[PDB]
């Protein structure tokens, strides 16, 4: 079985999760929208640690080349959402 | 091919060669924190030949930190998956033709399946109109394939829908 | 192996084992212990090797199993019983290494020696 | 649906804690990821030490054990 | 026997005249028909080879091998439908026709007594496959590969009826019956030798030893699938089969001629057997397949022992019927995306999920698989030339080793892997599909229980 | 290096067409499947199993008579104990 | 095999293998790319037709100029092979001559 | 379908009472099991492997060289 897909609600609060868990900037603004760099600033190595320690949440895929390009929140969880089976 | 994705890969494997290497995932940390100000010192420079050779130093130094079994999350090719399932596989024309007993044997599927089969009958006018406008001569310059301005779909949709994985 | 007996028997093989008794022979000090009957020693099928003196254990052993069949356990003393006197007798070949070191040791080194002298 | 909750780990007296500690002696002012700290924290980080798999059950078990003999003593 | 020659005669108008549409029911109709009768063959029996009547008679070999032919057509016409289903009337009864006149001449030659009238009926067998094979074969540029194919033939084919006549009026009768027990030695030298190398030769060129066996597989490419169903189930075991008789004679020339051919054949085995293991497109890896089980025979005939024929004969049949059905695979497969091309597409466990059973079981029966008479024929091949060498058998096993990794290689990556999704074309199976493939198989199996009606004669 | 915006756009509503065509694929109205238009039953088993009994040993029953050789058992281990028994044995305690 | 040397790429090389070879590659990949509606076969691609005909040996036919063709057919052909009639020739007439004479120690051997 | 698994991120597993029982039991079975025996076994099983006293047997000595 393995049964529990992952929702839209859930991958949401997934990546929103673990972006909240990451310390370096604060829960203050997150959001789907947010931007994953130019908001934060953070550095682009840094997203590719987002990248990976996101990928070993959910444990599979995620080439490189996609992943480099990656960005905003809501983008990531799409990319989870067509890669995975996902919609209703 | 850029020093960016250059960098940014030769950085992302070895953070996952030194994944298999170590255990219980604190060590993997601050290892990888050393790490992180080996290539944190980096970056600040823009000279330009000190770094490509610097790098080929850490391609050296990187392919010595290699062991022969590399964790293989499963779904990429690797010892796990990457298609387990694939005999199940099922191409959408298949079942284009199946008996009409059986084609009544789920009579609402294939309501939706026609209002499909219209909906891109209709199509691909629009779609070879709108490609053959935009490409310049011989389309050499890109793999990508570009919206649709008026609405409507996407032009070169019909296998980007997919059969899904299992 | 007390005698050569002879091939015009007919038999080649267990009717012949190397003799009727099937490891030494004993001329050594006297004779060799008892006996088990070949016959019975047949008839109640024995593999060879498995074949040797202290049979009287263990073809009883092979009654005790067939003794009591439901009982797993059966006859420990019986299979102990075997256990010892091949014990004792695989201790014998062990003395029979002792005699022939010490022989060897003895009439090597002295008569070397002593036939040397001279 | 699941109900994840959130925010209390705190990378704290978890073995993180020495972690950061001996990279705060380092001034590299922490890393990132109370995430694994998730992974120590809960009803594990008590564990078990190896021998202690081949102590697992041995109370009870030679508990009946002492009283085994019990049949044949009485 | 010639209770079967006239009822195939009358098959003939039969076909001629017959309204349009009925053609295929009235001939595979009373060709089943026939094949039952041809099942009422089997009186053979103790000792002396039952003899119907002074001109032609049967011993075992030729019953198996007649059994078969007769139960052939039916399927093979059954199976070339389809293949065209639109054309001229004439295309049709002309086709059929052919088909027909050719079992006619092959029932003549396994029957035939006199190796004169087996001669004259074996080059007037061959014309016929030559027709149906050149005047529609999907032509290829056509390869000219059915005329200088004959020209293979004839080429040294014809002077064995040289040394035949030669033998006529030396010994008188050329019958096969006074042949036996009027055959006397005949002593090593240079004239024995180019009569033993003619007929040797002569029928070698049938069955493909390594040295000629660039012979088939062009013609077995360019053959409508009716045409190779006769070709390679039937026509190379007329070489064997007459070489099985023909040796009767030669009796101590056969060693000292016969070393380098076994030589040959022993390596040419292994050589085929792997350059069928790399190719691509399909149609020739059953090919060269039959090429190798072939030298394989030769092999058997050469050394004399029994149960080199026992094992022999049971090959000849087991690997016609295998390898005819396979080609008929290769075919069904083909009418799905015209290829002929292996590696193009892929899959069909997924889709058609039947045909499966079909390609593992028939490709089984080519991997020696133990019950299967395929493995009873090689195997007391096997066991035979160990007998003659005790050192072929690393040759031997070799090509057991060789023939399991092609014969279940291309039980994949044409049947599994994947589908390669631009196709969506394939229709699914068919109802005929399966009657073929069952019309092979079923008795394949069946004869693995009781196999002794397919020994040869010496049993 | 963030994207296209193109890329976006089309990336976006071939989402879209993924949502629609997946809400297609969940089938569940009126169960489309619509085909046409305690010891006894244990026992029943062991009657699937105990008619090989009755063919099978039938076909042993006629069958061993039927033919010279088959069946060929080891003969019965034999013992001392049963016919006559010579030990005069004793020791060790 | 182990990518290596982390090739500069100089300028040239950089302008035209990349124009050029993604420029060949996009051609054909938006060419087979096509995948309407209406086609019932296959897709028929020019490619591997190429790769059939080729490995169908075309020049076999033809001749085999010497060179050192003949030499390494000839000798591949050769030192494994007439070696092999040699011992089967060999350990036959050993066979035959412990048949003959002495003892093979066949004794019961029959079907052969 | 549903057990009651409670599929959970991030916390400890639930756990079903009876598993553990079972478990559990099972370790006082391989344990009980395994020192019952051993109190009804030996790991040296008979009478001890032989010693060169007896190959003194003295009166076995040389009788032609005193
Ligand atoms: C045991 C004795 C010793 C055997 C030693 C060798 C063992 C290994 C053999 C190879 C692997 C066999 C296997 O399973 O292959 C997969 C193959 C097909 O499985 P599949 O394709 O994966 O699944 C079927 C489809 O998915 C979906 O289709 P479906 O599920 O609707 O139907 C399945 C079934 C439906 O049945 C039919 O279609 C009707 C067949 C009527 C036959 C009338 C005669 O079969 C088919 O549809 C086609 C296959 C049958 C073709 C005809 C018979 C071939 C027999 C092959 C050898 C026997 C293997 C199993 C033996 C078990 C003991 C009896 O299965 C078989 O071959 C089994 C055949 C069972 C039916 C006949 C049973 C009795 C036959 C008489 C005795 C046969 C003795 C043969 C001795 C060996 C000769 C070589
Ligand atoms: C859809 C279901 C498909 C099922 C497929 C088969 C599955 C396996 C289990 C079959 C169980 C039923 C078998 C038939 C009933 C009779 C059995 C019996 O009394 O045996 C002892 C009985 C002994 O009595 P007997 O007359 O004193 O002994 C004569 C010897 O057995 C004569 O010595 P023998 O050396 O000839 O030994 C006979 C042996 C060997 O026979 C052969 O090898 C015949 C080879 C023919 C080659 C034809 C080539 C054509 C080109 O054959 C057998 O043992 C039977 C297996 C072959 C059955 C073929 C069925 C058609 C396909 O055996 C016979 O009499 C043999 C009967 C003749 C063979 C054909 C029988 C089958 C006819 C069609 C039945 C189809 C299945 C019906 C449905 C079953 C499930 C619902």
């Amino acid at each position: 079985s393995d049964a529990p897909p992952l929702t839209l609600e859930g991958i949401k609060d997934r990546v929103l999760y673990v972006l909240k868990l990451y310390d370096k900037i604060d829960p203050e603004k997150l959001s789907v929208n947010s931007h994953f760099m130019k908001d934060l600033g953070l550095d682009s190595l840094d997203q590719v640690e987002i990248i990976m320690a996101m990928e070993d949440e959910f444990g599979f895929e995620i080439p490189d080349i996609d992943a480099e390009k990656l960005m905003c929140p809501q983008e990531i969880v799409d990319y989870i959402a067509d890669k995975k089976d996902v919609y209703e | 091919l850029t020093h960016q994705q250059k960098v940014l890969q030769l950085y992302k494997r070895a953070l996952r060669h030194l994944e298999s290497r170590c255990v219980h995932r604190d060590k993997y940390r601050y290892f990888a924190c050393l790490l992180r100000a080996r290539f944190d010192e980096h970056k600040n420079e823009k000279d330009m030949v000190k770094a490509t050779q610097l790098l080929r130093e850490a391609e050296k130094e990187f392919w010595h930190g290699q062991h022969p079994q590399p964790y293989i999350f499963p779904e990429s090719p690797g010892g796990t998956s990457y298609e387990r399932y694939e005999c199940y596989k099922v191409p959408e024309w298949c079942l284009d033709d199946w008996h009409p007993s059986e084609k009544a044997m789920y009579p609402d599927y294939f309501a939706k399946r026609e209002q499909w089969k219209k909906l891109r009958r209709e199509s691909w006018e629009r779609e070879v109109k709108q490609l053959q406008e935009e490409t310049p001569v011989g389309g050499p310059r890109t793999e990508a394939l570009p919206p649709a301005r008026k609405q409507g779909d996407l032009p070169p949709l019909w296998w980007h829908i997919v059969t899904r994985p299992r | 192996a007390r005698r050569y007996l002879g091939d015009a028997s007919v038999e080649p093989e267990p009717l012949r084992m190397p003799t009727f008794p099937p490891d030494y022979g004993f001329p050594e000090r006297k004779e060799r212990e008892m006996v088990a009957t070949q016959q019975e020693m047949n008839d109640a099928q024995l593999v060879l090797q498995q074949r040797d003196y202290c049979a009287h254990y263990l073809i009883r052993f092979l009654k005790c199993k067939r003794d009591s069949f439901p009982n797993f356990l059966a006859c420990k003393h019986e299979q102990h019983d075997w256990d010892y006197c091949e014990h004792l007798d695989y201790v014998k070949r062990m003395k029979e290494f002792e005699r022939e070191r010490r022989l060897l040791q003895r009439k090597k080194r002295r008569e070397q020696r002593e036939a040397d002298m001279a | 649906m699941e109900l994840p909750d959130y925010k209390q780990w705190k990378i704290e007296g978890t073995p993180l804690e020495t972690v950061q500690e001996k990279l705060a002696a380092r001034g590299l002012r922490d890393p990132w990821g109370r995430n694994e700290a998730w992974r120590y924290m809960g009803g594990f980080a008590n564990n078990v030490s190896f021998v202690g798999a081949l102590l697992k059950g041995f109370k009870w078990g030679f508990a009946a054990f002492v009283v085994a003999v019990g049949a044949e003593y009485y | 026997m010639l209770k079967y020659i006239i009822p195939t005669m009358m098959l003939m108008p039969l076909t001629w005249l017959s309204k349009n549409s009925m053609i295929w029911i009235n001939t595979t109709l009373h060709s089943l028909l026939i094949s039952l009768t041809s099942l009422l063959l089997l009186n053979q029996f103790g000792d002396n080879s039952l003899n119907f009547s002074l001109t032609f008679f049967s011993d075992s070999l030729s019953t198996p091998l007649l059994i078969l032919t007769m139960w052939l057509l039916p399927l093979m016409l059954m199976a070339s439908q389809h293949h065209l289903s639109k054309e001229n009337l004439a295309r049709k009864k002309l086709f059929i026709s052919m088909l027909i006149l050719l079992q006619l001449f092959l029932i003549m030659t396994f029957t035939a007594t006199e190796l004169i009238f087996f001669y004259i009926m074996f080059e007037a067998t061959l014309v016929p496959t030559l027709i149906i094979i050149t005047r529609w074969g999907n032509q290829t540029e056509r390869l000219n590969a059915g005329l200088y194919f004959l020209f293979y033939t004839l080429a040294g084919s014809l002077p064995l009826l040289v040394a035949l006549i030669y033998i006529q009026n030396t010994m008188g009768s050329l019958n096969f019956l006074i042949l036996q027990y009027w055959v006397q030695p005949m002593p090593n030298s240079w004239s024995n030798t180019f009569m033993w190398l003619a007929c040797m030769m002569a029928f070698m060129v049938k069955m493909p030893l390594y040295g000629l066996h660039l012979w088939l597989p062009k013609a077995h490419v360019e053959a409508p699938i009716a045409g190779s169903m006769v070709l390679a189930a039937i026509l190379l075991k007329l070489g064997g089969y007459g070489m099985m008789r023909i040796t009767l004679l030669l009796n101590p020339i056969t060693d000292f001629m016969a070393y380098p051919f076994i030589m040959l054949s022993l390596w040419g085995m292994i050589m085929t057997s792997s350059i069928c293991l790399r190719q691509t497109d399909l149609k020739s890896l059953i090919a060269y397949s039959s090429v190798s089980h072939m030298a394989l025979v030769i092999v058997a005939i050469l050394i004399q022992t029994p149960w080199s024929y026992m094992g022999a004969t049971a090959l000849m049949i087991a690997h016609g019927l295998t390898s005819s059905m396979l080609f008929c695979l290769a075919n069904s497969n083909y009418e799905r995306v015209h290829s002929r091309t292996m590696i193009l597409a892929r899959g069909l466990q997924t889709l058609l999920p039947l045909m499966a059973a079909w390609w593992l079981l028939a490709s089984l029966t080519n991997l020696a698989l133990p019950p299967s008479i395929n493995l009873i024929g090689e195997l007391f091949v096997v066991m035979s030339t160990f007998s003659w060498s005790n050192i072929t058998i690393i040759l031997m096993g070799l090509n057991m080793v060789i023939t399991a990794l092609y014969s279940l290689y291309m039980l994949i990556t044409t049947q599994r892997g994947k589908h390669t999704h631009h196709i969506n074309n394939i229709l699914p199976s068919f109802t005929r599909e399966n009657a073929l493939m069952s019309l092979h198989m079923l008795p394949l199996l069946l004869l693995s229980l009781n196999p002794k009606i397919i020994l040869g004669p010496l049993y | 290096s963030g994207y296209t915006p193109d890329e976006k756009l089309r990336l976006q509503q071939l989402r879209e067409l993924r949502r629609r065509w997946l809400k297609d694929q969940e089938l569940s109205p009126r169960e489309p499947v619509l085909p046409p238009r305690t010891y006894r039953h244990s026992i029943f088993a062991f009657t699937h199993v105990l008619i090989p009994v009755w063919i099978i040993h039938y076909y042993l029953k006629y069958h061993v008579t039927t033919k010279p050789y088959t069946i060929v058992e080891k003969k019965p281990r034999i013992f001392p104990g049963d016919t006559i028994l010579e030990t005069g044995e004793v020791i060790p305690p | 095999l182990d990518p290596a040397e982390y090739d500069i790429s100089s300028e040239t090389r950089k302008a035209q293998a990349e124009r050029l070879a993604i420029r060949s590659r996009l051609k054909r990949e938006y060419q087979l790319q096509y995948n309407d509606p209406s086609r019932r076969g296959v897709v028929e691609d020019p490619a591997l037709i190429r790769w059939t005909c080729a490995r169908s040996a075309n020049v076999y036919p033809n001749f085999r100029p010497n060179t050192k063709t003949s030499l390494l057919g000839a000798l591949f052909g050769i030192g494994p092979l007439i070696f092999w009639y040699y011992v089967f020739k060999t350990d036959r007439d050993r066979k035959e001559k412990l048949i003959q004479e002495g003892k093979l120690d066949r004794t019961f051997n029959i079907s052969y | 379908g549903g057990a009651h698994i409670e599929p959970r991120y991030r916390q400890f597993p639930q756990l079903t009472r009876s598993q553990v029982i079972q478990a559990e039991f099972f370790s006082a079975t391989m344990w009980f099991w395994i020192l019952w025996r051993f109190w009804h076994d030996s790991d040296a099983v008979l009478g001890h492997f032989p010693y060169p006293d007896p190959s003194q047997w003295t009166d076995e000595e040389l009788g032609i060289p005193p």
